[PDB]
RNA sequence: UGCUGAAAGCAUCUAAGCACGAAACUUGCCCCGAGAUGAGUUCUCCCUGACCCUUUAAGGGUCCUGAAGGAACGUUGAAGA
RNA sequence: CGAUGUCGGCUCAUCACAUCCUGGGGCUGAAGUAGGUCCCAAGGGUAUGGCUGUUCGCCAUUUAAAGUGGUACGCGAGCUG
RNA sequence: GUGAAGAGGGAAACAACCCAGACCGCCAGCUAAGGUCCCAAAGUCAUGGUUAAGUGGGAAACGAUGUGGGAAGGCCCAGACAGUCGAGUCGGCCUGCGCGGAAGA
């Protein structure tokens, strides 16, 4: 609605292919793809195409997701996440993140194609990358190895977290 | 025995 | 998790959504007042 | 990988140096003759059909004798077939030796068990007996109730009932490879495996790691 | 004057081929069930097959609305206590595509000897090829 | 439990899209299994003679022939009422 | 009512799930260990004795646990009495 | 009122419900209840709406930005409402159809 009535402003060094449905935003960080819901007209203009009930609804996703797109080759995307607790370590090697979270074992989190990593501290994940849903999706993944508890805020956090403590009773 | 007995 | 029948805003914080298609209680303030089944 | 057929030799055991006991089945494992290569095309899946040991000449019909011809091998007591692996190659009329399982820790054994017969129910299906005593009327080794009343009124498939016992297809799994003995075509295995002294085995890698 | 009756062995029988890319289950099921019974026939005789052999290609793209794809369900019983099984359309569309379109065909067909031969020259594909280009069946839209 | 995400400028795991998730489910393991009448496949083996008649047809006889194989009988079995 | 053998035990079960254990989760007045409570889950598992005709129960000692129900108060043309 | 003492058709199957009262014959026609995609006779009929729950094809208090319609109201280009901004927005009422509540051998 007032999402989809409002365009996107392509930038300079960026190219656009609408075959059909499918869209191919390409710039100097790299080339994303989406295939568009078939309610949803692109032109970049984005409006309901009609016998379609839900037209506006998924113009709206369409037009956040293209605008996103474009940050992606443009500027790309930064997710930063901080490691606290006592022996709490990352690192990098390739494309494969190496945690200490206190386990027995040790956890290696493979990234997928898009996203690169770098260590910063050994209490520091910044990982990058031009998919808004991908780095999302490794954030949220290097998150769930050890969530941050309430008790003393110990685990792998985003940096952007208030992490709610609480105390541990009376007695 | 006595079926259904008293 | 809070499963009733009756699920209602109990925070301010408290928000009704419908997912897949059950209504439910999401608080952002308050874990308690999370609830499902409405 | 592909297995071998065996014959059960018997049983013995091998004395270790540090102490042990080794109960082994003894399996005579002599050439297995590839006689057919069945491939994805003319048969839809890749297979070997092995023969080993030897019949009796006047014994082989002709049909039997046509398949041995053109596989160009010597005429064995049965066929048998194994499943290849994406990999495994072989040729008609190549023999495979017991040395195939030389590297091999354990293996799967299947053979025809022994046959008991008709057997009740306190041997076939671990039934406890009845009362020998304490009043007990003709039905000491009886299997009791065989179901409910009118719901539902009949016997359910699968009851636990009397029947002929053994004399069937079982494979014992994960059996430790004793020895490999190239020379005198055997293969030692730890412990028991199904059947009588003389019955074939087929003696397959492990499916289990 | 006896009313016509059809005899079995002067019964004309044609083939056709029909895909099922796109369609519906139950309105092709219908259609073939119709053929197959010979309703579509001046000569149709209750007690009689007059319909015709239909070749069914695609079988695996045929398909359902609303939520059925994942939300229909196949029951059967083994016959032992405890068997009943169940798979969902989806589930039948990845391992046996061609039981669901005979699964609805014979549900729509009579019960009996009749029907179960009726249900005989109804030939289904999970593809896009079948093997009686000999028997020269016609393209039937449906 | 999430990611991205509008409808609803925000928010939102969901509507479009994407991920994770249990001894349950489908497999994987073992056994039966083509009467699976939808009766499947592969390999090998065997038979390569003449005549007559009638209602002339997937017709019935006659003489010659008798394969591959099977069964039967016998000696039997760690197989078996 | 020209008979549908009637408690409990034994033998043999089979199903439901309102789950006793084991599996997965949310909240906790969840530090940990251990609990509470609710959700998912029926795959498999789920004592032996003393007392009593007992069902049940109390008790002893175990166990990961000693589930709750339906099946003519499952089962006497199967046994007991 | 029907059954009893009543067949036929419908309600899957179903004395007592719905339609309807069998003198006999017909390979004629019209209708009742109830029906017309296939089993299975007849509309894959027409036009305009609603529902997305397989609701339809079992159930309550009560719960909820499901979605359709209606009548009013507060606030607003002296810029509302949601996070300078630039057009609608907020909350109640009456109603249609759905959703949860919903465990058994
Ligand atoms: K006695
Ligand atoms: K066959
Ligand atoms: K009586
Ligand atoms: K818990
Ligand atoms: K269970
Ligand atoms: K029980
Ligand atoms: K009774
Ligand atoms: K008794
Ligand atoms: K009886
Ligand atoms: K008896
Ligand atoms: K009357
Ligand atoms: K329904
Ligand atoms: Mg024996
Ligand atoms: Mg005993
Ligand atoms: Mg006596
Ligand atoms: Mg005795
Ligand atoms: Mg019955
Ligand atoms: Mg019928
Ligand atoms: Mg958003
Ligand atoms: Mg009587
Ligand atoms: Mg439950
Ligand atoms: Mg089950
Ligand atoms: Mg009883
Ligand atoms: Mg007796
Ligand atoms: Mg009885
Ligand atoms: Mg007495
Ligand atoms: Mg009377
Ligand atoms: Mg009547
Ligand atoms: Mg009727
Ligand atoms: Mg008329
Ligand atoms: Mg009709
Ligand atoms: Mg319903
Ligand atoms: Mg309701």
């Amino acid at each position: 609605s007032r999402v989809a009535k409002a365009p996107v402003v392509v930038p300079a060094g960026v190219d656009v292919k609408i075959n059909g449905q499918v869209i191919t935003i390409k710039g100097k960080n790299g080339e994303l793809t989406r295939t568009l819901n078939d309610a949803v007209e692109v032109k970049l203009t984005f409006g309901p195409r009609d016998g379609y009930a839900d037209g506006w609804a998924q113009a709206g996703t369409a037009r956040a997701l293209l605008n996103s797109m474009v940050i992606g080759v443009t500027e790309g995307f930064t997710k930063k996440l901080q490691l606290v607790g006592v022996g709490y370590r990352a690192a990098v090697k390739g494309n494969v993140i190496n945690l200490s979270l206190g386990f027995s074992h040790p956890v290696d989190h493979q990234l997928p194609a898009g996203i690169t990593a770098e260590c910063p501290t050994q209490t520091e994940i910044v990982l990058k990358g031009a998919d808004k849903q991908v780095i999302g999706q490794v954030a949220a993944d290097l998150r769930a190895y050890r969530r941050p508890e309430p008790y003393k805020g110990k685990g792998v956090r985003y940096a952007d977290e208030v992490v709610r403590t609480k105390e541990a009773k009376k007695k | 025995k006595c079926i259904r007995a008293p | 998790m809070k499963v009733r029948a009756s699920v209602k805003k109990l925070c301010r914080n408290c928000k009704i959504v419908k997912r897949d298609g059950v209504i439910r209680v999401i608080c952002s303030a308050e874990p308690k007042h999370k609830q499902r089944q409405g | 990988m592909i297995g071998l057929v065996g014959k059960k030799v018997g049983m013995t055991r091998i004395f270790t140096e540090d102490g042990v006991s080794i109960p082994v089945t003894v399996i005579e494992v002599e050439a297995n003759r590839v006689t057919q290569v069945k491939d994805l095309a003319n048969d839809g899946y890749r297979a070997i059909q092995v023969t080993t040991g030897a019949k009796k000449a006047n014994r082989v019909t002709k049909p039997e004798a046509g398949h041995f011809a053109k596989a160009g091998v010597e005429a064995g007591r049965g066929l048998w077939e194994f499943r290849l692996a994406e990999g495994e190659e072989f040729t008609v009329g190549q023999s495979i030796s017991v040395e195939l399982f030389a590297d091999v820790k354990k293996v799967d054994v299947t053979g025809t068990s022994k046959g008991k017969g008709f057997a009740g129910t306190v041997k076939r299906w671990n039934f406890r007996t009845q009362d020998a005593t304490h009043g007990n009327s003709l039905s000491h080794r009886v299997p009791g109730s065989i179901g409910q009343n009118q719901t539902p009124g009949k016997v359910f498939k699968g009851k636990k009932m009397a029947g002929q016992m053994g004399n069937e297809r079982v494979t014992v799994q994960s059996l430790d490879v004793v020895r490999v003995d190239a020379e005198r075509n055997l293969l030692l295995v730890k412990g028991a495996v199904p059947g009588a002294t003389g019955s074939d085995l087929i003696v397959k890698p492990a499916v289990k790691a | 004057m006896k009313t016509f009756t059809a005899k079995p062995e002067t019964v004309k029988r044609d083939w056709y081929v029909v895909d099922a890319t796109g369609k519906t289950l139950g309105r092709l099921a219908t259609e073939l069930a119709r053929r197959l019974r010979g309703k579509h026939k001046a000569e149709y005789t209750p007690h009689v097959d007059t319909g015709d052999y239909i070749i069914v290609l695609n079988a695996d793209k045929v398909a359902v609305t609303g939520n059925k794809r994942t939300d229909k369900v196949y029951y059967h019983h083994t016959g032992h206590i405890g068997g009943i099984k169940q798979a969902t359309f989806e589930e039948m569309i990845a391992r046996r595509p061609e039981r669901v379109i005979e699964i609805a065909v014979k549900g729509m067909l009579p019960k009996g000897p009749l029907g179960r031969a009726m249900f005989r020259k109804l030939k289904v594909y999970a593809g896009n090829e079948h093997n009686h280009a000999a028997q020269q069946p016609q393209v039937l839209d449906i």
